[PDB]
């Protein structure tokens, strides 16, 4: 039925600023919308129901309007406990739907990632398993493409990443990468690389070790 | 206030079924619908179906219906979800909230914690620490790969707390049917080796506590 | 056709 989509999906903005999350419905709701606020923690809770005007006993500054298809929830004087996901949802026709959602974070100077890569543990290889660990630390903006090199091609099966939550003491964000190979593929090879493409340098930032070095 | 306490989180083998609570308090329990909503850590919120207490009624997404159930019992104000035929696709965590009537339509104005189910066939079982050493300048990082445990959580901490600031301890993620986890820190080259350096990762369920120290080489 | 609560 109606989707809605919220079209932004990480909203950049400072303490203080007038923030305004949009959502589109694919098709006329008259006005049957409301807004949650999701929290980091996971709990849910209720802003402005109804066309995006009514207030649920909330912060003023909470703010609703749209009219047709276009709608928008508009946090002025925005504040940290602000920072946290919100969801629309249409209440116009069955089954009820929400939009991706739209996160918002705080606003950081560049900071390039640090590299570091990891070849596999004495202790995990004599089990017969093969991790190689990169981690990318205290990087900004948020978005991040980790590559792998195995003797030097590409490499995508066994990559799985992990990304922790903008930090609270500073507002970067930190990224790990693992490779898993069993025992004797990874014998059967030399070098292995983790490069990190971030918008900090045109150029990635290579980390890479061999084994015969080792 | 308006309550909702939801069931604790669950842990279940494909094929099988499961069924999550939503005890309300502080209102009438009738005189409200309660709805589910799922969240898998994907791309958002959806539907569920929903029910009114006193009317008995249970109305579905398509999607969800066939393999979900909603009941309700009001001789103690609470309300069931019943999930059938289980499947990886029904790992998240869900929700149940409260619905209002205004205008024409509804809302929901109160919800639950929420509650998590990881579809699995899984067992606790401890997770194997591996220290990340270098390999063969002024600051120096080192890892720790918490690798296969089930379920989560985990906790991680450098040299027992000492070590606080330079450590990310990162979300885990599941592969082979259990966890892995990582955690990095970053300390002087003065400290490392010269000193020691241990991660300590607890694993409540399986009653671990493992102190793995981090030394020079491979 | 059928049944609901706000909608179709």
């Amino acid at each position: 039925d109606i989707q809605m989509t919220q079209t932004t999906s990480s909203l950049s903005a400072s303490l203080g600023d007038r923030v305004t999350i949009s959502c589109r419905a694919s098709q006329d709701i008259s006005n049957y919308l409301n807004w949650y606020q999701q929290k980091p923690d996971g709990t849910v809770s209720l802003l402005i129901y109804y066309g995006s005007r009514l207030h649920s006993g909330v912060p003023s500054r909470f703010s609703g309007s749209g009219s047709g298809t276009d709608y928008s929830l508009t946090i002025s004087n925005l504040e940290q406990e602000d920072i946290a996901t919100y969801f629309c949802q249409q209440g116009n026709t069955l089954p009820r739907t929400f939009g991706g959602g739209t996160k918002l974070e705080i606003k950081r100077a560049d900071a390039a990632p640090t590299v570091s890569i990891f070849p596999p543990s004495s202790e995990q290889l004599t089990s017969g398993g093969a991790s190689v660990v990169c981690f990318l630390n205290n990087f900004y903006p948020k978005d991040i493409n980790v590559k792998w090199k195995i003797d030097g091609s590409e490499r995508q099966n066994g990559v799985l990443n992990s990304w922790t939550d903008q930090d609270s003491k500073d507002s970067t964000y930190s990224m790990s990468s693992t490779l898993t190979l069993t025992k004797d593929e990874y014998e059967r090879h030399n070098s292995y690389t983790c490069e990190a493409t971030h918008k900090t340098s045109t150029s990635p930032i290579v980390k890479s070790f061999n084994r015969n070095e080792c | 206030e308006v309550q909702l306490q939801q069931s604790g989180a669950e842990l279940v083998r494909a094929g099988s079924s499961v069924k999550m609570s939503c005890k309300a308090s502080g209102y009438t329990f009738t005189s409200y619908g309660i709805n589910w909503v799922k969240q898998r850590p994907g791309q958002g919120l959806e539907w569920i179906g929903y029910i009114n207490p006193g009317n008995g009624y249970t109305k579905y997404n398509e999607k969800f219906k066939g393999k979900t159930t909603l009941t309700v019992d009001k001789s103690s104000s609470t309300a069931y979800m019943q999930l059938r035929s289980l499947t990886s696709e029904d790992s998240a965590v869900y929700f149940c909230a409260r619905s209002v009537y205004y205008g024409g339509s509804y809302y929901f104005d109160y919800w639950g914690q929420g509650t998590t189910l990881t579809v699995s066939s899984a067992k606790t079982t401890p997770p194997s620490v591996y220290p990340l050493a270098p390999g063969s300048n002024s600051m120096v990082t080192l890892g720790c790969l918490v690798k296969g445990y089930f379920p989560e959580p985990v906790t991680v901490t450098w040299n027992s707390g000492s070590l606080s600031s330079g450590v990310h301890t990162f979300p885990a993620v599941l592969q082979s049917d259990l966890y892995t986890l990582s955690s990095s820190v970053t300390v002087p080259s003065s400290p490392r080796p010269s000193e020691t350096v241990t991660c300590n990762v607890a694993h409540p369920a399986s009653s671990t506590k493992v102190d793995k120290k981090i030394v020079p080489r491979d | 056709p059928y049944p609901a609560w706000h909608a179709p």
